[PDB]
């Protein structure tokens, strides 16, 4: 398989570059561009994030026009305007250079016009940003994370990176690695979720308790109910036997029908079905007699009410249980991503360093969730200290191992920077460079800086220069 | 009563028996620079009637008023007063059998303090009754032997001290305070009353529910009976028409159906209730009750309207009296006294009597407004005489004066000696002068001297069918 | 109308300042200075009334009418006007029983001295005594901070007024009622009025003291506390005005009973307040030979207690009885157990072999008690500092143990040892050393004062070990900021070691170069100047007698350091550097003359070649130091590349020698070759030599792993697991191999091991097993240095509580699982709410349930499952 990679840059009526600039090509392996300090380099990086609509947060919104050229001699010009072509290339096993499309892939351009107007052009034709974003994410290139991108605001930032997103506006270490592990868009749902839905079932468990009371009630008046039900039963009962009874007297003197017809075999069962009896029943049945609806009342309803704040709490439970199974499926994959990008990044400085060990670890040990993840390194002859309390070396240092590990996690084949490992010693400049020389093979990588191990490694050398207040830009390849 | 004897002994200066006899009838006047040794005699006189409101009368134990305090020998003090009896009058109710009161004070070691009237022990309340009997007050210009210190406050005085000399015969704050107080006890009363009200208010029902019961019970009974005569009409009917035996122990269906929804309700609204005579006094007594609460109220709300009238009544006309009299004696005494003067009450400045009245005196033929313009002998004769007239009020047999002839003139005593004799016959007059060198015109002039420390001058069928 | 106004309950100028309607109608018109001069016509007419004596109801009515109108404008609400009215009227003297009635309980409910006078003028009831016990029974169980005040009355009834029938009774009915325990701030309240009571008048209390044997017995503690300060009072005021009665004698025996009795309570207020009350009882004015002696007798064993104040409390009492201690008839301020034991010793002999008889024998038992004496305040000394070894009862027990040893005694050079041993809060050990160990007498000179100081340093410096030394050197350089030795002690001490070169028979010849030594540990100056000094003497002849002497100069010369390399100072070194073998010493002094050459000289890289090119021109302890002086040599020489670097790097270095540096010459080829007393060294040396740039370690780990597994030297043992415990830092990854010699026959290999493993773990780094299973190991030290590991650690709990878990299939350990168990639960995790569904998760054994039930290891679901 291919991958898409940048040949050459055009620019047209920029800031600090005047005129019509054009870019040599670019290696297919590893390239570098060079300039001398406050040369114009800046400029080059506000483009590179103007192409992308990563906008910086330095200059105010909708002040693009300065990307135009303004100078002394030049007040007012047409329009600016920088051209980004992209092509295949693959990557073989022994040293060699094979190409798929023998004709330029891609062609993103993005004009400025002083009235404060933009516009993207892909194959010089006009187009909006989601479109091209997903055929961007398409092939490779996720927008949604500024992979890409290595600057030192990133390095400060992380020198003071909390382990939980106790700022407003500035995410924690969790946060980072979250982003990282592509499940951050995960968390904060869920937990609002398990709040919103908890309390919900909080409150419908109170309202069922509420109407179990309710239904207790219900079923203490039934107690009595019940007896008043059966008490009427035992009355109609009396009634009927005394009905009988008053139908067999009148027959004699000669269920109700049927008593009557029986009455007056008929005469035995008249004459001898205990009258005495007969008649001390009826004489209790009175001495008793001096409710029904129940079953098709409000306590019928109260049942109802009781079976339907049962089957309630058994939903409150459900998606309770779907909650939990929501969150339990999270620190698995956590967990695993965390011990890998560990032993990435324990290798990493194992191989680079050769010293001490840094290593990000929870400041709990059971819940991943809890406070947060702190970071800690032990240099060469030392122990292991905070993020904090280290030097500038150290903190770039691990740094380029955090990026370096994140590169081994998911590959990128667009990678930029400016002066991230200046002020520090050779030997590690040495050892990034054969590292970013050697170790990596199937990604394009810009890298600028003032160290001589630098350049010395570098295959393709474009280097920029002013002269008048205007900047050009020349390649050549590593020739010797 | 008439003041003719006098005797003083064992005292804190009457230490020895001084022949005090020869005394006027008309006119007494004991002078003398011995103010201390005259002084003594009003002493033990209110030390007598217990009289302890003076900052010279007022001391902490009843042992100073002793000679020496009782510790220089004299360590008993016996007075004896004999009051004149012969005005069966004003004497006391019950003491008219002895001509001469004799009141012997005894004070010995101790501070006991000993009572006799005419030989019998008595408390307090019965001195004090028999003193109320002869006009003897604690709060009122009574109390003759000192009216207080009234001279000097007349000096430099507003209409207000003249007004309320004015209602000292008026005695009208008195009054209103007291209806102020009742008005205040009855608006308290008021509450009672309306909790009376709501008690028979809901006593009533009651009362009103067993008169409908026994309503009832009476026309259940009367029902019953009916039935009963119509059965007893029925059953004769069928004995006389017509197993007899039956028919004689006993002894048209709408009738028989009639009797038996009487019988029915008879027996359904029995309401038993032997009590009928206890219920309908019970009812007769809450409407006495009753009426005699509402002839309560109604006696009171028109008691109300009659006093505030006769109030308004009895005020008006004290006032124009008052307004009449004291200013007719006020001014008949200045002209007889000061001669060629006329001094009457006046209003201040369009004002009324209620509000008040000043006095407008006359300096010769100069008619002087304010008491600055007189000097200070013409005030405290102004003043001698305000207190002269004003004890006409109130009379008694006897007056003592007690000094307050301060800058007194030589013609103005004779003239006041003179209308003494004249116009105030009648009454036994014994007066203190401060200043001597005055009174020249007195009949008897009691010339007291300090000396030796003390004071020297079938059948049913057919008939039911 | 008495029961009407009982029931029920200007214009009045002319008539009140100048009939009953009219005092009636003045009442209810009444209901400040019209008041003022009201109460004062009042107040003495009343009087003159009573002075002067059918009149009776009148004024019973107006002082009745008076009294409740005073009451109503008490309750409405200048104030002292009416209070000195209420003082005339009531000086003055049925219906008195409510007139004292409505007189007290509003004046108790609206509540300075005017209010005690009013108090006071309205006690002179005569046989109203249930109303006033009323009244105050329900002060007292109604108000709080007014029940003291009662106190204070009670306080004019006892001896202003002189009226004990009144008292007694107060005090019979305060002592016979019932009292309860559910009571809400009542107990505490009875308890202030009691020790008020106390504490300003204790005398009447003391009369019905057989009366109060009920409350004595309380349950609660307010009322055993105020009983017990109650009859220390008691005891005091009887002691300070002895009067010298037999029955309050008898009543302070059985109440010091009822205290010792007492003393063994089951609450530590009462027991403090019983220690307060005795410490305030004991200095008074008495001999009390059997009361103190069960006293201390009895303080000697509760002074071991488990809480916090009343340790201090009983350091405080011990303290006190020996500031004061009676032993003050002969050679008072001496407490030598071996003079009272031979005094005790001539009268035992003088005794075998009549007022002379009485005198012997009362000086015997005199001798008995303070031998008794002694021995008591030396096992309590003894406990005290075995105890010890709270910061409060720290700072404060140090004054009773300094004055303890302020008085001479056998356990003086030793206790001084046990307080040094416990003091490694800090001013008061520095300011009692300073008071104690630097005093100066005002009967000597300077130069007198020096003297004994140095003999006093000599003789508390000159008999400990290593350990303890350096630790008491580091706390005098800690506080020698202050410049306390003044240079006439410099010049002494200087002079003292001067002429030590020849009273020191052994025992302080090394004593003072040690302190020395140890002195110069605070400042370089010292150590720069007087080189001669220690040129003629650690250097010079005598330089060949002792090399303790010469290890110790050395020190002392190495300490200069925080002649311009010239002085024979070097010379001599290298002379003493030649063998001096054929004995035990040798060792350390070559060790760190070595050193003291190295680390500061002009060249040490010649030096060490000129070293080792002429020792190796040679009877195998002489291969033996070679071997020794070699790698220490090579250390060294580490440690001043080490330190060259850092000092050029600190200028303000190509990284090229110091980490590649390591590859020269002088190869370890003869070291090895002597393993496959004697092979002690060469262990050594094959161990140290793994700081070679590091290959040595891939070169003979499995050699050096082999050869000291099967060491038969424990020594060598210690000295190969402290090696690899040290070689940690410098990066390998040699796990699974140092935690197999943790179980050896030897306990001091064991120490120095699990010592290694505590260190490591602190900087320079699972298998957490065997660090619980020592946990129930012999030794005890061993079990409390792991405690204090265990402890030092907790500044995640679920990691080593899984660890344990999955290592208790062990089968190994018996009857020490659940001691282990508890003691790793003493530091919570601060959840409790993931462990405990991980073991409902999982649970097989009954030991889970049971230690479930015990601490940690919810309710429903551990029901539902067991």
């Amino acid at each position: 398989q291919s991958r898409l990679f940048i040949n050459e840059l055009v620019l047209e009526n920029f800031k600090s570059y005047a005129g019509k600039q054009v870019v040599g090509p670019f290696h297919t392996s590893f390239s570098a561009v060079v300039g001398p300090n406050g040369s114009g380099k800046s400029n080059v990086i506000d483009s590179m994030l103007f192409v992308f609509g990563f906008r910086a947060n330095k200059m105010r919104q909708d002040r693009l026009s300065d990307l135009i050229h303004k100078s002394e001699a030049f007040p007012s010009l047409q329009s600016c305007s920088v051209a980004v072509h992209f092509q295949y290339v693959i990557d073989e096993s022994s040293g060699t250079s094979r190409i798929d499309e023998e004709k330029p892939g891609l062609i993103i351009t993005r004009k400025a016009f002083k009235n404060n107007s933009s516009k993207y052009y892909i194959n010089e034709k006009e187009s909006s940003y989601t479109e091209v974003t997903k055929l961007l994410k398409n092939e490779g290139i996720d927008l949604d994370h500024k992979r890409f991108l290595i600057l030192q605001g990133e390095v400060e930032n992380i020198a003071q990176m909390k382990p939980k997103a106790e700022k407003e506006s500035d995410d924690g270490l969790l946060e980072y690695l979250e982003d990282i592990i592509g499940t951050a868009n995960y968390k904060p749902l869920i937990e609002e979720r398990m709040g919103q839905i908890e309390n919900l079932n909080e409150v419908c468990l109170e309202k069922e308790n509420r109407f179990e009371i309710v239904d207790r009630e219900k079923n203490s008046l039934e107690s009595g109910k019940e007896t008043a039900l059966e008490f009427l039963e035992k009355e109609k009962q009396l009634t009927l036997l005394r009905s009988k009874l008053f139908q067999f007297k009148l027959l004699q003197s000669n269920s109700e029908i049927k008593d009557a017809e029986t009455s007056c075999l008929s005469e035995d069962e008249l004459r001898e079905l205990d009258v005495e009896l007969i008649e001390s029943k009826i004489n209790e049945l009175s001495y008793y007699v001096e409710v029904l609806e129940e079953y098709a009342r409000r306590l019928a309803e109260f049942k109802r009410r009781k079976l339907d704040l049962n089957n309630a709490v058994q939903k409150r439970d459900e998606v309770k249980e779907q909650l939990g199974i929501l969150k339990k499926k999270r620190f698995d994959e956590f967990m695993a991503g965390f011990n890998i990008i560990s032993m990435t990044l324990k290798e990493m400085y194992q191989m680079i360093t050769m010293g001490g060990n840094a290593e990000l670890e929870l400041v709990d040990s059971l819940d991943p969730f809890s406070e947060g993840v702190t970071f800690s390194v032990m240099p060469p002859k030392k122990s292991w200290r905070n993020i904090t309390n280290l030097s500038g070396g150290e903190k770039t240092l691990s740094s380029l191992a955090l990026v370096f590990a994140l590169h081994k996690y998911k590959p990128t084949p667009l990678y930029v920077m400016d002066e991230i490992d200046a002020a520090l010693d050779f030997r590690n400049v040495s050892i990034v460079a054969n590292y970013i020389k050697e170790r990596t093979k199937n990604a394009q990588f810009i890298v600028i800086s003032l160290r001589n191990n630098m350049f010395e490694l570098a295959q393709q050398l474009v280097g920029v220069y002013k002269r008048d207040n205007r900047t050009k830009s020349t390649t050549i390849k590593n020739i010797d | 009563m008439k003041v003719e004897e006098l005797i003083i002994d064992g005292f804190k200066s009457y230490a020895t028996r001084t022949v005090i006899t020869d005394w006027d009838p008309q006119f007494n006047a004991i002078t003398g620079l011995n103010g201390s040794g005259k002084s003594n005699i009003l002493d033990a006189i209110c030390f007598v009637l217990g009289i302890a409101s003076m900052s010279t009368v007022r001391a902490s134990s009843l042992q100073d008023l002793i000679y020496k305090r009782g510790q220089a020998g004299v360590t008993k003090a016996s007075v004896t007063i004999v009051f004149d009896n012969t005005d069966k009058s004003n004497s006391p109710i019950g003491f008219t059998n002895s001509p001469q009161i004799s009141v012997t004070r005894q004070v010995v070691l101790g501070g006991t303090s000993k009572y006799l009237i005419n030989g019998h022990r008595a408390p307090q309340q019965s001195v004090l009754q028999l003193f109320q009997s002869v006009q003897l007050n604690i709060n009122n210009p009574n109390f003759l032997i000192m009216q207080g210190k009234i001279t000097k406050v007349l000096n430099m005085k507003p209409s207000e001290i003249l007004s309320l000399i004015e209602e000292a015969a008026g005695t009208k704050m008195f009054e209103d305070r007291r209806e102020k107080a009742e008005r205040t006890m009855s608006k308290k009363e008021t509450k009672l009353q309306e909790n009376r009200t709501l008690l028979t208010e809901e006593i009533e029902p009651k009362l009103e529910k067993l008169r409908n019961e026994k309503r009832m019970f009476l026309e259940f009974q009367s029902t019953q009976t009916d039935l009963e005569k119509t059965e007893r009409i029925v059953v004769s009917y069928e004995y006389y028409n017509i197993m007899e035996k039956i028919i004689e122990d006993l002894r048209d269906t709408y009738r028989e159906r009639s009797k038996q929804l009487n019988e029915k309700f008879q027996e359904l609204r029995k309401k038993v209730n032997p009590n009928i005579m206890n219920m309908i006094e019970n009812v007769e007594k809450k409407e006495a009750a009753l009426k005699t609460m509402i002839k309560t109220i109604e006696k009171d709300k028109m008691k109300i309207q009659e006093t505030i009238s006769k109030l308004n009544e009895y005020k008006r006309e004290t006032l124009v009296k008052t307004w009449e009299k004291v200013t007719l004696d006020f001014g008949n005494i200045f002209a007889d006294l000061l001669p060629n003067s006329f001094a009457k009450l006046v209003p201040c400045e369009g004002k009324d009597v209620t509000q008040g009245l000043e006095v407008k005196v006359k300096l010769g033929n100069i008619w002087k407004e304010s008491l600055i313009e007189l000097s200070g002998g013409q005030r405290s004769l102004i003043a001698l005489s305000l207190i002269m007239a004003l004890l006409q009020f109130r009379p008694a047999p006897m007056y003592i004066l007690d000094e307050v002839d301060a800058a007194l003139d030589l013609s103005h005593t004779q003239n006041i000696g003179h209308l003494i004799k004249t116009r105030f016959k009648g009454s036994q007059f014994i007066v203190v002068s401060l200043k001597e060198g005055m009174f020249a015109n007195a009949n008897r002039v009691f010339r007291t001297r300090f000396q030796d420390g003390t004071s020297v001058v079938x059948x049913x069928x057919x008939x039911x069918x | 109308s008495l029961s009407e106004y009982l029931t029920k309950f200007r214009e009045l100028n002319v008539i009140i300042d100048q009939s009953p309607d009219s005092l009636e109608a003045l009442i209810d018109l009444c209901h400040s200075s019209l008041s003022n001069l009201s109460k004062d016509i009042k107040a003495n007419l009343s009087s003159n009334v009573n002075f002067t004596e059918g009149l009776i109801p009148q004024w019973k009515r107006h002082l009745e009418e008076y009294g409740y109108l005073i009451q109503v404008l008490l309750t409405f609400l200048q104030m002292e006007n009416l209070l000195e009215s209420i003082t005339k009227l009531l000086e003055i003297n049925p219906e008195k029983d409510l007139f004292i009635g409505l007189f007290t309980r509003p004046l108790f409910v609206l509540l300075k001295m005017f209010i005690q006078r009013i108090l006071a003028m309205c006690v002179k009831n005569h046989g109203q005594s249930s109303s006033i016990q009323s009244s105050l029974m329900t002060n007292l169980t109604y108000f709080l901070h007014l029940s003291v005040f009662n106190a204070e009355l009670l306080k004019l009834l006892n001896d202003e007024y002189n009226y004990p029938q009144l008292t007694e009774d107060i005090l019979k009915e305060i002592s016979t009622r019932v009292f309860n325990a559910k009571d809400t701030t009542g107990p505490k309240a009875i308890s202030n009025f009691l020790i008020k009571l106390s504490e300003l008048s204790p005398g009447i209390m003391l009369r019905q003291m057989n009366l109060v044997i009920t409350l004595l017995n309380n349950s609660s503690i307010t009322l055993r506390c105020s009983v017990v300060e109650a009859c220390g009072n008691i005891v005091a005021e009887l002691a300070q005005d002895p009067q010298t009665m037999e029955h309050y004698k008898q009543q302070i025996a059985v109440l010091i009973e009822l205290l010792e009795e007492r003393f063994q309570d089951s609450n530590p207020y009462v027991r403090t307040k019983a220690i307060q009350g005795c410490s305030k009882i004991c200095d008074l004015s008495s001999k009390f030979n059997k009361s103190k002696a069960k006293f201390t007798s009895l303080a000697v064993r509760s002074l071991q207690d488990r809480s916090s104040l009343v340790r201090r409390n009983s350091v405080k009492l011990l303290s006190k009885l020996l500031l004061k201690h009676p032993f003050k008839a002969i050679h008072g301020s001496q407490l030598r157990l071996s003079e009272w034991e031979e005094y005790l010793k001539g009268s035992e002999s003088q005794l075998n072999s009549t007022s002379v008889l009485m005198k012997l024998k009362l000086m015997i038992v005199y001798y008995k008690d303070a031998i008794s004496f002694i021995k008591e305040i030396h096992k309590s000394i003894e406990l005290i500092s075995n105890l010890l070894f709270n910061r409060n009862e720290v700072l404060e027990s140090m004054d009773f143990l300094v004055l303890a040893d302020a008085f001479d005694i056998e356990l003086s050079e030793f206790g001084i040892k046990k307080m040094l041993h416990l003091v490694w809060i800090s001013v008061h050990l520095i300011e009692c050393y300073k008071q104690l160990f630097l005093t100066a007498p005002d009967s000597c000179n300077m130069q007198e004062k020096a003297a004994h100081i140095a003999k006093n340093l000599i003789n508390l410096s000159i008999g400990a070990s290593i350990a303890d030394l350096a630790s008491l050197e580091q706390l005098l350089g800690m506080m020698y900021e202050q410049k306390l030795i003044d240079q006439h002690v410099i010049n002494i001490l200087w002079a003292i070691y001067n002429s030590a070169s020849k009273g020191f028979s052994k025992e302080q010849i090394h004593g003072s170069i040690i302190i020395l030594g140890m002195l110069s540990l605070a400042d370089n100056e010292i150590a720069l100047k007087g080189l001669e000094s220690l040129l003629n003497i650690g250097l010079g002849a005598v330089g060949l007698k002792d090399l303790t002497l010469c290890r110790y100069s050395c020190l002392a010369l190495e300490r200069m350091v925080p002649q311009e390399l010239e002085d024979v100072a070097v010379k001599k070194l290298y002379a003493i550097i030649i063998n001096y073998t054929k004995d035990n010493e040798y060792y350390p002094m070559c060790e760190q003359a070595l050193s003291a050459l190295f680390t500061i000289s002009s060249k040490p890289d010649i030096l060490a070649t000129d070293l080792i090119r002429e020792k190796t021109m040679m009877v195998v302890s002489l291969s033996q130091l070679l071997f020794i002086v070699g790698q220490v040599a090579i250390k060294t020489l580490v440690y001043l590349e080490k330190c060259e670097a850092e000092f050029k790097k600190r200028k303000i270095d190509k990284e090229l020698e110091m980490i590649g540096g390591t590859n020269e010459d002088f190869t370890d080829a003869i070291q090895f070759v002597k393993e496959n007393m004697l092979q002690r060294t060469a262990t050594l040396c094959l161990e140290k030599l793994m700081c070679l740039s590091s290959k040595y370690c891939e070169k003979s780990l499995p050699l050096l792993i082999t050869v000291m597994e099967k060491s038969p030297d424990p020594t060598i043992r210690s000295n190969a697991v402290l090696g690899l415990g040290d070689m940690a830092v410098c990066v390998d990854e040699n796990t699974d191999y140092l935690y197999r010699r943790l179980h050896d026959e030897n306990l001091m290999v064991q120490r120095t091991c699990l010592m290694t493993v505590t260190f490591l773990i602190l900087a320079g780094q699972g298998q957490l097993g065997e660090m619980a299973k020592c946990l129930d190991n012999p030794d005890q030290g061993i079990s409390d240095m792991c405690r204090l590991f265990f402890t030092e650690l907790a500044s995640g709990f679920i990691d080593i509580f899984s660890n344990l878990s999955s290592d208790d299939l062990l089968g190994k350990e018996s009857f020490k699982k659940i001691i282990k168990f508890l003691l790793t639960f003493i530091d919570k995790e601060r959840h409790q709410k993931q462990l405990n569904e991980k073991l409902v998760g999982r649970l097989r054994k009954c030991e889970t349930q049971k230690q479930w039930d015990d601490i940690a290891f919810x309710x429903x679901x551990x029901x539902x499952x067991x």
